RNA sequence: UUAAUUGCGAUAACGAACGAGACCUUAACCUACUAAAUAGUGGUGCUAGCAUUUGCUGGUUAUCCACUUCUUAGAGGGACUAUCGGUUUCAAGCCGAUGGAAGUUUGAGGCAAUAACAGGUCUGUGAUGCCCUUAGACGUUCUGGGCCGCACGCGCGCUACACUGACGGAGCCAGCGAGUCUAACCUUGGCCGAGAGGUCUUGGUAAUCUUGUGAAACUCCGUCGUGCUGGGGAUAGAGCAUUGUAAUUAUUGCUCUUCAACGAGGAAUUCCUAGUAAGCGCAAGUCAUCAGCUUGCGUUGAUUACGUCCCUGCCCUUUGUACACAC
C-alpha cells in the first residue's frame, strides 16, 4: 500500500544533494520549502517528496544513505 | 454557533445568555419520541453539569437524514454547544472539562461521524454487490 | 469436570489446508511452568487465557 | 373492553344461505364463508344493520341476521351504492344484484355460456381451459392435471 | 389441543388460581396453561389490570408484563 | 443593474465575474449550484458481452447608464 | 440527590438516575462480575449506556468488537433471517422488554443472568474438517476466547427466532425463556444442547 | 403557563382531545362514512368507523397550527401509505381527495382553519387559541 | 519488499518508451478570505395564541439594520502513513500508538499497455467490398394479423408461506434528479367524486415554481390468535374510469366479488468484508399509455473474516514434452 516510487525517491533525492544548505527533520517547513524551488503539478505530488526528502533526512543524521 | 450530522442530516444550535428552555425544532427537547433513543439525546449533561442551563442558548432544529441520523445530529449540536460557549467566554479549562467528559465516552458528540454512503456500482444493485450468475 | 486453564504465551503460526487455525504455545498461571502447543479455531491473540480438556496431549497440523 | 360470562346462548354449527359457519369464530369472516361475502361487503351490511362487532357469532337472533339476509338480496334500497355490487348493469336485464350462495356460479355461469355460445374469444377460451385474460401461456402455469 | 375463546369456569378461576410460584402472567402464560385461547386473553389483562392482583411493569403495546402481589 | 452569467468551462466563466466587480469600481462607486448533466448510456454498439454502463456528465456553472451599454462588450446575458 | 429544573421541565425520573450515580435508564449497569476467567476482557460492561443504540465503527479492524458494550453485541444479533434486516429500534424495544421478563423471575440484575447464561454457552472444546475429503478425520481443537462469546450470541438468538415462529409466545418471551437456563445446568436449552451436542468426541480426537 | 402545542407529546395531545371534538358535536361529518378506506392504496376500511373524522381533524389542524398554509393535496399524500399492489412492488399511493378535503371545509365551520390570502389554508384567526387550551388541559395533570 | 516489473538490493549489462503509479473525477473538514429574496439564521417594525415580568410557540410574501455557523461555489488549506515506539537484516518496508475530518493507495470511480479472438455488431450510421433484388420490387406506402400463440426444460427477477407479522388509525424523516413558445412539459391551491379520476384557476424555461418532492421500510396506539387464518393474492366474474385514429388476445388505474399453489425449498448454485450485506422506497432512461427491467440516489443498518492454497483460478521462476490446429 506504502511503497514510494522512483518519481518521489529520485525527486526527493534530487534535492539532497543541492539543497542540504537547509533542509529540516520537520515536514511542514520542508512542505513550503518545496515548491519554492521545485515544480510538482499537485500537492499530493509534493507532500510525498517532502515526506520522504523528510524522512531521508531524519536518518541522513546516521550515517549516510547510499546515492 | 455548532455543527451536528451524522449523514445528511445536519442540527444547528447558537451561542450566548440565554433561558433555560431547551427547544427541539420547535417542540422542546422533553419529548422528541423516537420513543426509546431520548436516552441519547438526554446523554450529554449527566457526566457533569446538570443544571444553571437557564443562561443557555438552545434552539436546536434538523433538517435531512431521518428518524435516527437527526437523534444522532442533534447530540453533535449540543455537545459542542456547550463547548462553544466556552472558548473565549466561561472559562476554556471548562471546554477540557467537558470536552473531556463527553468525549471520555464520546459516542461521536464531538467529532462527526465521518461515515458516507458508497456510489453505486452498474451490474448489480450496489456498491459491492453483483447480480446473479449463470453458466 | 476435568478442565484446566490456559493463557497463550505465542502464536506459532497457521496449518489446516483452507488456513483457518493458529499453533499456540500455552501456559497454565500459578507456578507457570507448562509449555504445550494445541491448535486452535477462533481467532486468539497474546495472553488469551483458554479452556483445554486435558492438560496434555495436544497436536499438530 | 372486560369480562361477560354469558349463558348457553352460543353455538357452533349455524346454516344460513345452505352454508353452515363456525360459531366460535369471530364475526365479520365467519360471514365469507359465503361465496359473494367478501370482507369488504361484510364489513358494511353488519353495521348498516345495526350490530356490534366486538362480538363473536355465537349471538344474535333471526331477525337480529334476517336483518342481514334481506339487507343482502335487496341492498339497493338499504343506502350502500352500487360499486359495492358483485353484478352492477346487468346484461340480462340492467338491474343490479348480488350474486351469492349458489348464485355466485350460476351466474358466472350465465357470464360464461353468454360468451361460449356466442363464440367470443372469451367464449371458446374459457372452453379450452386457457387463460382468458391475455397472459402469457409459454412460460407459466404447467403442473395441474 | 384445541382451544378455547370464551368465558366460562371449568379451570377459568383458576384464572383466580392464578399467581403462586409462577410470578410472570401475560397473554401467553394464559394459553399454555392447559387453558384458553388468547384474544379474550387480551382484555382479561386489561380486566385484571383494572383492579387484579397483576401490575404492570411494561408500558408497551405489542407485549405486556404483569407480575404477582408483590 | 442586475446581470445573470453562464458557461460550461469555469476560466473564461471567472474572467468577466472579475472584469465586471473591477467595473464595478470605474469610478470608485459600487455562486449558484453547479448542475451536472448525466446521460448514462451502454459502452457496446450492439448488445454482446459483459453489459457495460457508461456516465457522461455536462458542467453547468452559473453566477450572478452610458456605462451601462459598453460594459457587455461564455453566455452573456443581463436584466 | 441534586432535583432541579429550568425552564423546560425536566422529568424528575430522568435527574436522579444518572447525575446521581451514572447508571443505565432503569438497570444497574454497575458491577457484575464475568464467571468465567478467560472472558476477562472479552466483555464490555463498564463503562455504561443508558440505551443499547450506541452507533459506532466496531469493524473495519479487526479486534474491535470485543469492546463494543456486551450488550448491544447481542441487540444486533437479532435483526436478520431476512425480513428485520435494518431494523434496530425494532430489536432495542426486545432487549429492554425481556431485561424485566426476566427480572419477574428472581430479582437482581438481569444484566448477569444473560452473562451468566452464555460463560456456560461457550463450547470448550470443538471438531473440525481435516485436509483429506470424504476419508477425513475430524481432528479437535480447543476454541477461542471470543469465538465462544459470537457463536454462543448467535446460538442463543437463534434458538428464540425458530420458536418464536409460529408459536403464540413472544419473541422477547422466548429469549427470555431461553437466556434464564443457560445461567446453569440448563438441560431444556437451545444453544445449551448445541453446545454440548458440538463437544463431541472432543476430548478423545485431541 | 404559557402553553403552546408543540410542548404537548404529538399521540396523547392529537388523540385525548380528539374526543373533545366529539364532546361537543359541532360535527359536520360527510355522512359517506361507513364507505371509505382513505385511500385507494389500502385496502380495509378505517378499523373503528365509530370516529377517526376527530383522529383526522385533529391531526390536520396539528401540522396546521405547526406549519403556516396546508393543501388538500398534501393531505392526500401524507396519510396515504402504500398499496400492496399484489404481487408487485409496493409504492407510495396518495390518499382519499373527498375525505381530506370535507375535513379542510368542516374545520372553517368551526373556526380553526382560515383561507390564506396567498392560497392553502392558514390556521385561523381563533385557531391559534383552542389549540393552546388543550395543552393545559392535558399537561396539567400528566406530569 | 509492495496491490503493483512497486521499491530496496543484487547484477554482462547500461541507459531508455509505453502499462502500474502519477494523473482527472466525486466523497469526507474548513468558525481561514472573497461573499449572497433564487441560501439561511439572529434582531427589529406589525399581528395572532398561551401564562403573565414580558416567558413559550408561531405569523410576519421589504417590516429596516446587522451576521455568512448551517447552504451554495470560487481561491485555497489540509494527510505526508506526520510523530513516538516495536521492527527490521544496512535498507525498502511492515506492525502498534498518540494525534486527526481524515491513516485498507484515506473511501469509491474515470483512464489504462504489447500481442491477440476468424469473439460480437453489415438489425445504429447517408460507414462499407462483393453477391442477390430493382416494377407482379427484397424499394416504399396502406389495411389487417404476428413478434405475446402452450403437453413441456432452463436463465435473470417480482411477490409470499406470516405473531421481529397483517391490518387500522397515528407519528413523521431523505437524497440524486427531470420539466412548455412554430407550445400544451412539471403541476401547487380552490371545489366535485368512495376511488380511479374529473375541473376552474395557479406558479415555474426552474438553487425561486411543482418540492421540505410530508417516499417507503420505519415509529407510538389498537384490533386479530395458530390452523392455510384476518398469512397469501394467483385465477376468474361484474361494473366504473384513463391513454390513444384504434384496447378484442383484459394497455394501465379503481370498486366489489372469486380466494389456487406456497406449511421455508433435493442434488446443485450466485453475490458479498463497512455506512458494506441485506431490508426499504424515490428519481432518471424507456414513455401517448404500461415496470415485476436497468442507470443512480438516499433512509434503516447487522452477523462474519482482516486468513489459506483445499476447490475454482491468475502471476513469476525452475522442470519434462512425441504438443505448435498448442491437453
Ligand atoms: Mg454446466
Ligand atoms: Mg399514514
Ligand atoms: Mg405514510
Ligand atoms: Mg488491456
Ligand atoms: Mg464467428
Ligand atoms: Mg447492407
Ligand atoms: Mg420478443
Ligand atoms: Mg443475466
Ligand atoms: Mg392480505
Ligand atoms: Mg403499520
Ligand atoms: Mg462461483
Ligand atoms: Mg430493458
Amino acid at each position: 500500500g506504502r511503497v514510494r516510487t522512483k518519481t518521489v525517491k529520485r525527486a526527493s533525492k534530487a534535492l539532497i544533494e543541492r539543497y542540504y544548505p537547509k533542509l529540516t527533520l520537520d515536514f511542514q517547513t520542508n512542505k513550503r520549502l518545496c515548491d519554492e524551488i521545485a515544480t510538482i503539478q499537485s500537492k499530493r505530488l509534493r507532500n510525498k517528496i517532502a515526506g520522504y526528502t523528510t524522512h531521508l533526512m531524519k536518518r541522513i543524521q546516521k550515517g549516510p544513505v547510499r546515492g | 454557533q455548532t455543527f451536528g450530522k451524522k449523514k445528511s442530516a445536519t442540527a444547528v444550535a447558537h451561542v450566548k445568555a440565554g433561558k433555560g428552555l431547551i427547544k427541539v425544532n420547535g417542540s422542546p427537547i422533553t419529548l422528541v419520541e423516537p420513543e426509546i433513543l431520548r436516552f441519547k439525546v438526554y446523554e450529554p449533561l449527566l457526566l457533569v453539569g446538570l443544571d444553571k442551563f437557564s443562561n443557555i442558548d438552545i434552539r436546536v432544529r434538523v433538517t435531512g437524514g431521518g428518524h435516527v441520523s437527526q437523534v444522532y445530529a442533534i447530540r453533535q449540536a449540543i455537545a459542542k454547544g456547550l463547548v462553544a460557549y466556552h472558548q473565549k467566554y466561561v472559562d476554556e479549562q471548562s471546554k477540557n472539562e467537558l470536552k473531556k467528559a463527553f468525549t471520555s465516552y464520546d459516542r461521536t458528540l464531538l467529532i462527526a461521524d465521518s461515515r458516507r454512503p458508497e456510489p453505486k456500482k452498474f451490474g448489480g444493485k450496489g456498491a459491492r454487490s453483483r447480480f446473479q450468475k449463470s453458466y | 469436570t476435568p478442565v484446566t486453564l490456559a493463557k497463550v504465551i505465542k502464536v506459532l503460526g497457521r496449518t489446516g489446508s483452507r488456513g483457518g487455525v493458529t499453533q499456540v504455545r500455552v501456559e497454565f498461571l500459578e507456578d507457570t511452568s507448562r509449555t504445550i502447543v494445541r491448535n486452535v479455531k477462533g481467532p486468539v491473540r497474546e495472553n488469551d487465557i483458554l479452556v483445554l480438556m486435558e492438560s496434555e496431549r495436544e497436536a499438530r497440523r | 373492553s372486560l369480562v361477560v360470562q354469558e349463558q348457553g346462548s352460543f353455538q357452533h354449527i349455524l346454516r344460513l344461505l345452505n352454508t353452515n359457519v363456525d360459531g366460535n369464530i369471530k364475526i365479520v369472516y365467519a360471514l365469507t364463508t359465503i361465496k359473494g361475502v367478501g370482507r369488504r361487503y361484510s364489513n358494511l351490511v353488519c353495521k348498516k344493520a345495526d350490530v356490534d362487532l366486538h362480538k363473536r357469532a355465537g349471538e344474535l337472533t333471526q331477525e337480529e341476521l334476517e336483518r342481514i339476509v334481506q339487507i343482502m338480496q335487496n341492498p339497493t334500497h338499504y343506502k350502500i351504492p352500487a360499486w359495492f355490487l358483485n353484478r352492477q348493469n346487468d346484461i340480462t336485464d340492467g338491474k343490479d344484484y348480488h350474486t351469492l350462495a349458489n348464485n355466485v356460479e350460476s351466474k358466472l355461469r350465465d357470464d360464461l355460456e353468454r360468451l361460449k355460445k356466442i363464440r367470443a374469444h372469451r367464449g371458446i377460451r374459457h372452453f379450452w381451459g386457457l387463460r382468458v385474460r391475455g397472459q402469457h401461456t409459454k412460460t407459466t402455469g404447467r403442473r395441474r392435471a | 389441543a384445541q382451544h378455547a375463546v370464551i368465558l366460562d369456569q371449568e379451570k377459568y378461576d383458576r384464572i383466580l388460581k392464578e399467581v403462586p410460584t409462577y410470578r410472570y402472567v401475560s397473554v401467553s402464560v394464559l394459553v399454555d396453561r392447559l387453558k384458553i385461547g388468547g384474544s379474550l386473553a387480551r382484555i382479561a389483562l386489561r380486566h385484571l389490570e383494572k383492579e387484579g392482583i397483576i401490575k404492570p411493569i411494561s408500558k408497551h403495546s405489542k407485549q405486556a408484563i404483569y407480575t404477582r402481589a408483590t | 443593474i442586475r446581470i445573470t452569467l453562464t458557461s460550461t468551462k469555469v476560466k473564461q466563466l471567472e474572467n468577466v465575474s472579475s472584469n465586471i466587480v473591477k467595473n464595478a469600481e470605474q469610478h470608485n462607486l459600487v455562486r449558484l449550484p453547479t448542475k451536472v448533466l448525466k446521460i448514462s448510456t451502454r459502452k457496446t454498439p450492439n448488445g454482446e458481452g459483459s453489459k457495460t454502463w457508461e456516465t457522461y456528465e455536462m458542467r453547468i456553472h452559473k453566477r450572478y447608464v452610458q456605462i451601462v451599454k459598453r460594459i457587455t462588450q461564455v453566455d452573456v446575458e443581463v436584466v | 440527590f441534586t432535583p432541579v429544573v429550568l425552564a423546560t421541565p425536566i422529568p424528575e425520573e430522568v435527574q436522579q438516575a444518572q447525575t446521581e450515580i451514572k447508571l443505565f435508564n432503569k438497570w444497574s449497569f454497575e458491577e457484575v462480575e464475568v464467571k468465567d476467567a478467560s472472558l476477562v476482557d472479552y466483555v464490555q460492561v463498564r463503562q455504561p449506556i443508558f440505551v443499547a443504540h450506541t452507533a459506532g465503527r466496531y469493524a473495519n479492524k479487526r479486534f474491535r468488537k470485543a469492546q463494543c458494550p456486551i450488550i448491544e453485541r447481542l441487540t444486533n444479533s437479532l435483526m436478520m433471517n431476512g425480513r428485520n434486516n435494518g431494523k434496530k429500534l425494532k430489536a432495542v424495544r426486545i432487549i429492554k422488554h425481556t431485561l424485566d421478563i426476566i427480572n419477574v423471575l428472581t430479582d437482581q440484575n438481569p444484566i448477569q443472568v444473560v452473562v451468566d447464561a452464555i460463560t456456560n454457552t461457550g463450547p470448550r472444546e470443538d471438531t473440525t474438517r481435516v485436509g483429506g475429503g470424504g476419508a477425513a478425520r475430524r481432528q479437535a481443537v480447543d476454541v477461542s476466547p471470543l469465538r465462544r462469546v459470537n457463536q454462543a450470541i448467535a446460538l442463543l438468538t437463534i434458538g428464540a427466532r425458530e420458536a418464536a415462529f409460529r408459536n403464540i409466545k413472544t419473541i422477547a418471551e422466548t429469549l427470555a425463556e431461553e437466556l434464564i437456563n443457560a445461567a446453569k445446568g440448563s438441560s431444556t436449552s437451545y444453544a445449551i444442547k448445541k453446545k454440548d451436542e458440538l463437544e463431541r468426541v472432543a476430548k478423545s480426537n485431541r | 403557563p404559557g402553553v403552546s402545542v408543540r410542548d404537548v407529546a404529538a399521540q396523547d395531545f392529537i388523540n385525548a382531545y380528539a374526543s373533545f371534538l366529539q364532546r361537543q358535536g359541532k360535527l359536520e361529518v360527510p355522512g359517506y362514512v361507513d364507505i371509505v378506506k382513505t385511500s385507494s392504496g389500502n385496502e380495509m376500511p378505517p378499523q373503528d368507523a365509530e370516529g377517526w373524522f376527530y383522529k383526522r381533524a385533529a391531526s390536520v389542524a396539528r401540522h396546521i397550527y405547526m406549519r403556516k398554509q396546508v393543501g388538500v393535496g398534501k393531505l392526500n399524500k401524507l396519510y396515504g401509505g402504500a398499496k400492496s399492489r399484489g404481487v408487485r412492488p409496493y409504492k407510495h399511493i396518495d390518499a382519499s381527495g373527498s375525505i381530506n378535503r370535507k375535513v379542510l371545509q368542516a374545520l372553517e365551520k368551526i373556526g380553526i382553519v382560515e383561507i390564506s390570502p396567498k392560497g392553502g389554508r392558514r390556521i385561523s384567526e381563533n385557531g391559534q387559541r383552542d389549540l393552546d387550551r388543550i395543552a393545559a388541559q392535558t399537561l396539567e395533570e400528566d406530569e
